[PDB]
């Protein structure tokens, strides 16, 4: 029931030992809470991946919009990088033109 | 880098070189899973006549000035990184790795590189996947459906109980073509989610 | 040995006395229960598994034709593979107490004759049974049958 | 003193075990002789119960001594691990109190966010 | 005299011999013959030849080398399984083409386990497939698949009647991949699984008839066939774990706190040894739940005392509390929520003081809160809380 | 001292064991013999269990004798205990959670030279056997000469607070000491294999963001090469082929290994 | 739209565990000025973590309430076994990025040649 609630409860339980009012006890406790949190996190990831697979196999247009946006962002990033490189190149060109003199 | 685009390729040439030596840092990642897919990395030493390769697994190989040798070696390394990607994905997903062989010897005699092999099981028992990639013949994935689920296996009268009708059975193959995602790891993750609990 | 011996000697004296426990019981009931307190608050399964874990090439079944259900378990399985097959029945008699008395294949040469391919598969599979180790399993016979058929294919 | 007491009780504990084993053997032999047909003297006998309680009493005294020594040693090592002395204890208690405030803050926030 | 010796570094003593011969018709070609040699002043043992199946890769050579390196580790495991009278199927090609596996049929039943539990286990073991994995190819994994699980857990383990447990073994660097220690550890884990299946079967049989307080007090959480994690408490916070340690041949219980309401500990860590011995003498879990439900309430009060007061753990339900060095008191917990307190230093026999001595001056305070040392009882778990600070 | 604390903790368990073992001998005797399906079996079972119980009492008593030879205010102690508890708990939790990380991608250099110098000096402070000489002959890219005893002379080539190339050389060999011999070989096959293994360790120890623990682990792994020519193959004898003991030291396990043997 | 909200939900659940790991590391590094910095860092981490809970919750509600018309096919019935203007925009963007990548490859080749030349000259000058 609302795996979000169960993962919240496990994240609370991982803190339920220190936040309260020898080594083996804390050892086994952290083992249990951490492994439970990891399992339920991997399960929520599996649910999200199933939803993605269904939406992609039945509605393959939003993925195309995502590819378009990603390609445009990549092009903008490349343009910005080449602009910065050109600025540095012009700076170093002026610096080298200053030297070499007598 | 331009021709082969599926797994990845990367190169970071060193800052200081010499007149009789140089060095690069080759990395073969995946498109989306950069973090987990960091198992194969190379450090080439381009000498005057020989190229020395130092793999991350402690394997040193002295190549030649010939161009093909390097191409075939990089293709075999990509083929191995392909199965290492499935291994590292089955770790994060929690798919128990049943078997893993870096150089398998069963099957068709393969090309320049030896074939790789992995077989993982679903966390909830019944389902299981197997992957065999190679430089010449690769992407041979087949899912292991459970018995009493295909309904096409010939029954036997020797089986007189219903307890034996739960084992993973008919070994159905899956077409890697006409699939979703974009990278081998995307399709592997989508197939793993398809064979998941479907809690929705 | 040390510090315990007379107790040892005492109990080693008094085994096979019929009244024994009671004497123990009596002298040991009160103090303990005072101190610690009150008391406390058809077909064998191995063959079925071997069948369940076969390769889908085989379709093993029981044998109601010959005299059975008194001695061993007789099986006519099949050969269902893309490679062409040797005569399918290969009747196998798995005796009781499976982890011993390795099963024997009841030979049927008349069907394997009248054909060169069948004679070759018979010869090679028989030789491969000769080279098989002692106490072989059913899966071993099935696999050597398949590989012998394949050898006959590749030879001719 | 704690190590010395542990040394003092160990010979007594060996003696108490010897008597408890010997008394048990005498009692079992007399009870078997009465239960089967075998004449035996009434004698002093010595009760098994009294010996078994004595052994337990010595065991508690030893455990109490060791538990105190272990607690005292653990406290001393921790004290060493953590100019005027009053200001010294003041800054120690201040650090401990601020750590406790951090504890309470993290606890209340992680418990109010969910559950 | 023109031959190459390709030694296998992972599995030693095995040498491939590749000899080259001149072909008569073509003076510009060669023929390769591959032999499988083995060594024990080196002494050869046997020789066999495989003869069936850019141009400088010699595909068949690498293929044969990989095939040998992948197959030979299984031969030692097969020999070790045959030497210990363990009926096992031969090395078979798995359904997914490329593989090797050794599926066991029957295990040696057990030592020290009842016959009916042995039958219940042998009728539930579906498969014992062994497989090889790991870098250098020296890790083994056995996947046991049991059916008809006795009792489920709170986790998502209530699926179809097929529970899959994976047991991994990695032998040392020496003691080559096929050895005795792997199957020995496997048999040890199987024995522990059987000795735990004893208790799980007892608990599954006793589940229909429960005193109706332990049912709400305790709940089963996970069952991985090698550990039993029961959880008890009013808010289901505390947890006890059952496991059989084959090294010591005794049950090992581990206590923890998993729940968003509890003290600073499981509150039962002061009676851990007596509970260990109690479960070791009589392996029954319902008695454990009962004694835990009976002793938790007094323990929650006896744990909060200032640590002056010293807690000496005696036998179960007999926790002892002592003063700095001259006073004592015995805590006798019983069913129906009652605790009987005693004078302490007093002796249950002839009136002489113990080593601690110093007869408690009062003792009538305990009377109004609930010679003259016989029995002070009838505290209904509230006196057990107030009388702490009062005394 | 800590050794005394452990001896007391072991002794407390030994007293508990002696009391439990003595109770077991008497408690089992009270139950007495069980049927066992056979006359011989029942007699043998009772004798075996009693003898094991009697022996356990002797073993537990012996340990206690042997262990004798070896050995506003309360809130402060509460704070100390909670600090120790949080330290242990957070350490275990961080270990267990960074061992298994679910991060799959990043998308959802410039560094001060004095900072690199400080990091190198901090690393040189520990490992007193190793001596690292900082030098910048060519640009901000630093070159480190690391002397390990009379054994090794490693040439690390930093491009940033990052390890790029390593060439170990022998102690008697000349690094030329001046404008640094970055490009050369050791002329001995053992040191060449050690250079290969050092490049392998570099490719292995690669943390994504933090550039300090990588150098820490590299220096720690190099320090393991101080027992070279003196330690076994833990699978092989001292000279497996003729390369020395361990051209290889396992990462996560500073054990010697021959490259020909494995790892 | 929904297929991107699902990727957002994926990245949120992939990042929450990393945030908890960073919180654990911060509590571990907290041994007894700097205390104020550690406290405010922990508080900011907790606030961003609660914000991540809210975000993952809302995207969960969104993907659950969406349930588009095209979902009658259950899972395992979708995997393929053996036995318009958007595409034009994709092709145009592909051609553009291909040209830009060829130009960037030329630039990288020139830069590598420059660096190799400078290194060789500054090495041989000695």
């Amino acid at each position: 029931s609302t795996l979000v609630d169960e993962l919240e409860s496990s994240f609370e339980a991982c803190f339920a030992s220190l936040v309260s009012q020898d080594q083996e006890e804390i050892r086994t406790g952290v083992d249990q809470c951490i492994q439970k949190f990891l399992d339920i996190a991997r399960q929520t990831e599996c649910f999200f991946l199933q939803k993605r697979l269904q939406l992609s196999v039945q509605k393959p247009e939003q993925v195309i919009k995502e590819d378009v946006s990603e390609l445009r962002n990549e092009l903008q990033r490349k343009d910005a990088l080449v602009q910065k490189h050109l600025t540095k190149l012009r700076h170093w060109q002026q610096v080298l033109e200053d030297i070499n003199v007598q | 880098a331009s021709r082969i685009e599926d797994p990845q390729i990367q190169a970071h040439w060193s800052n200081i070189n010499d007149v009789y030596e140089s060095s690069v840092k080759v990395l073969i990642t995946s498109q989306g899973y950069e973090q987990i897919c960091k198992s194969i990395q190379l450090q080439l030493n381009i000498g005057v006549e020989q190229i020395r390769v130092v793999h991350r697994d402690g394997r040193v190989i002295t190549l030649s000035y010939q161009e093909q040798e390097l191409q075939d070696f990089l293709l075999s390394q990509m083929s191995q990184h392909q199965v290492h990607a499935v291994q590292q994905l089955a770790k994060v997903m929690g798919w128990q790795v049943l078997s893993f062989s870096n150089h398998v010897g069963l099957g068709p005699i393969e090309s320049i590189g030896n074939a790789s092999a992995i077989t993982v099981a679903s966390p909830s028992g019944d389902y299981a996947i197997s992957v065999r990639n190679g430089p010449e013949s690769g992407s041979k994935i087949m899912v292991q459906f459970p018995r009493n689920q295909c309904k096409d296996l010939p029954k036997s009268d020797v089986l007189q109980d219903n307890k034996w009708s739960h084992l993973r059975g008919p070994f159905k193959e899956v077409q890697w073509n006409k699939m979703e995602g974009r990278n081998f790891v995307y399709k592997m993750e989508l197939l793993m989610s398809a064979l998941s609990p479907c809690l929705l | 040995q040390y510090l315990c011996q007379p107790l040892l000697d005492a109990v080693l004296a008094n085994i096979r006395s019929p009244v024994f426990n009671h004497s123990l019981y009596r002298t040991f009931v009160p103090a303990m229960t005072a101190i610690h307190g009150p008391p406390i608050t058809s077909i064998p399964s191995v063959l079925q598994g071997e069948v369940a874990r076969l390769d889908p090439k085989f379709l093993v079944n029981l044998d109601p034709s010959h005299c059975s259900n008194n001695g061993t378990v007789h099986l006519i399985c099949k050969l269902d593979d893309k490679d062409l097959p040797s005569v399918p029945p290969l009747e196998l008699s798995v005796p009781a107490d499976y982890p011993a008395q390795s099963p024997l294949w009841i030979d049927r040469q008349w069907q394997y004759d009248a054909n060169p391919f069948l004679q070759s598969v018979h010869r090679c599979m028989t030789s491969r049974l000769l080279q098989l180790p002692d106490k072989h399993s059913v899966t071993a016979l099935l696999n050597t049958w398949a590989q012998s058929v394949h050898q006959a294919c590749l030879s001719a | 003193d704690p190590v010395q007491r542990y040394k003092m009780l160990i010979p007594q504990l060996k003696e108490s075990l010897q008597t408890l084993m010997k008394v048990a053997a005498q009692n079992l032999i007399q009870n078997t002789n009465i239960d089967n047909g075998q004449k035996s003297s009434d004698g002093p006998i010595q009760r098994f119960d009294k010996c078994l309680e004595e052994f337990y009493a010595l065991c508690d005294q030893l455990e109490l001594c060791l538990r105190l020594a272990h607690e005292c040693l653990s406290q001393s090592c921790d004290s060493a691990k953590h100019l005027p002395y009053p200001q010294y204890l003041a800054v120690i208690k201040a650090q401990i109190s601020c750590a406790k405030d951090i504890h309470t803050a993290l606890l209340d926030c992680a418990n109010k966010v969910t559950g | 005299k023109n031959k190459l010796f390709i030694k296998l570094t992972r599995l030693p003593q095995y040498y491939i011999v590749v000899e080259m011969l001149e072909v008569p018709n073509k003076p510009t070609q060669l023929s390769y013959k591959y032999y499988f040699m083995s060594v024990n002043p080196a002494m050869a043992l046997l020789l066999q030849q495989f003869k069936e199946n850019m141009c400088a890769f010699n595909k068949v050579l690498a293929h044969f080398v990989a095939m040998c390196d992948t197959n030979m580790p299984f031969v030692g495991l097969r020999l070790e399984l045959s030497n210990l009278e363990i009926p096992h199927q031969g090395v078979q090609v798995e359904g997914d083409g490329f593989s090797h596996a050794i599926r066991l049929l029957k295990i040696p039943p057990c030592k020290g386990i009842t016959e009916e539990t042995q039958k219940a286990l042998d009728r539930s073991l579906l498969d014992c497939t062994f497989r090889l994995q790991g870098r250098n190819n020296r890790t083994w994994v056995a996947e046991l698949v049991f059916a008809n699980c006795p009792l489920n857990g709170t986790s998502t383990r209530e699926q179809g009647p097929s529970r899959h447990v994976y047991l991994t073994y990695e032998n040392l660097l020496s003691e080559p991949v096929g050895g005795r220690k792997v199957v020995e550890m496997f048999l040890n884990d199987w024995n522990s699984i059987a000795r735990l299946y004893e208790c799980v079967l007892e608990f599954a049989r006793s589940l229909p008839d429960i005193p109706a307080h332990l049912n709400i007090f305790s709940e089963v959480r996970v069952y991985n066939y090698r550990k039993l994690i029961l959880c008890y408490g009013t808010t289901k916070g505390s947890s006890i774990s059952i496991q059989w340690n084959s090294i010591h041949q005794k049950f090992h219980i581990s206590l923890g706190t998993v729940g968003p309401n509890s003290g600073c500990s499981n509150c039962h860590n002061t009676i851990l040894h007596q509970l260990q011995e109690m479960f070791n003498k009589t392996p029954n879990v319902v008695q454990l739940l009962q004694v835990l439900f009976d002793t938790q309430a007094p323990l929650n009060a006896i744990n909060k005392l200032p640590t002056c007061f010293s807690i000496l753990p005696q036998s179960s339900t007999h926790i002892r509390l002592a003063f700095r060095n001259m006073y004592c008191i015995d805590i006798y917990c019983r069913s129906r929520g009652v605790v009987a307190i005693r004078d302490g230093a007093y002796s249950l026999f002839d009136n002489s003081k113990l080593v601690e001595g110093f007869y408690p001056a009062p003792g009538l305070k305990t009377f109004l809160n609930m010679p003259g040392l016989v029995p002070g009882l009838a505290g209904s778990y509230l006196c057990s809380p107030l009388e702490r600070f009062l005394g | 001292v800590s050794v005394n604390l452990e001896a007391f903790s072991q002794a407390i368990s030994a007293i508990q064991a002696l009391r439990s073992s003595v109770s077991r001998v008497f408690d089992c005797l009270k139950d007495g013999m069980r049927n066992k399906e056979t006359l011989e079996g029942r007699e043998k079972a009772f004798i075996a269990h009693f003898q094991d119980n009697l022996h356990s009492v002797n073993r537990d008593l012996n340990e206690l004798e042997r262990l004798s030879n070896l050995v506003l205010y309360s809130q402060l102690l509460q704070a100390y205990k909670w600090s120790n508890k949080l330290q242990y708990h957070a350490g275990l939790a961080s270990g267990l959670l960074n061992q298994q990380s679910l991060k799959r991608s990043a998308n959802q250099l410039v560094l001060p030279p004095q900072y690199v110098d400080d990091v190198i000096s901090r690393i040189d402070r520990m490992f007193p056997e190793m001596s690292i000489h900082l030098s910048r002959p060519n640009g901000t890219s630093a070159m480190l000469l690391v002397t390990l005893g009379k054994v090794l002379k490693v040439i690390v080539v930093m491009r940033s607070l990052f390890i790029d190339r390593t060439i170990v050389k022998g102690y008697n060999e000349n690094v030329y000491t001046e404008d640094l011999d970055i490009w050369s070989k050791s002329n001995y096959q053992v040191f060449q294999k050690v250079t290969d293994h050092a490049t392998t360790a570099l490719l292995h120890y690669q943390l994504p963001q933090m550039p300090d623990v990588v150098v820490r682990s590299f220096m720690t792994w190099l320090r393991s090469y101080i027992k070279l020519f003196q330690a076994p193959c833990q699978r092989c004898g001292k000279f497996l082929q003729d390369g020395l003991p361990p051209t290889w030291r396992d990462f996560r396990t500073l054990e010697a290994f021959h490259d020909t043997c494995r790892q | 739209n929904t297929a991107s909200l699902c990727r957002i939900g994926q990245e949120t659940v992939q990042d929450i565990v990393y945030r908890t790991m960073e919180i654990f590391q911060l509590l571990r590094n907290m041994q007894l000025g700097t205390y104020q910095d550690r406290l405010t860092k922990l508080q900011d981490n907790l606030r961003q973590l609660s914000v991540l809970f809210r975000k993952l919750r809302l995207v969960y509600d969104k993907c659950n309430e969406n349930c588009g018309g095209m979902d009658p096919i259950p899972v395992e019935q979708l995997i393929p076994y053996v036995e318009s203007e958007e595409r034009r925009e994709i092709a145009e963007v592909n051609k553009k990025l291909k040209q830009k990548n060829q130009q960037l490859k030329q630039i990288m080749d020139q830069l590598r040649n420059l660096i190799w030349d400078i290194n060789a000259m500054l090495a041989m000058r000695n």
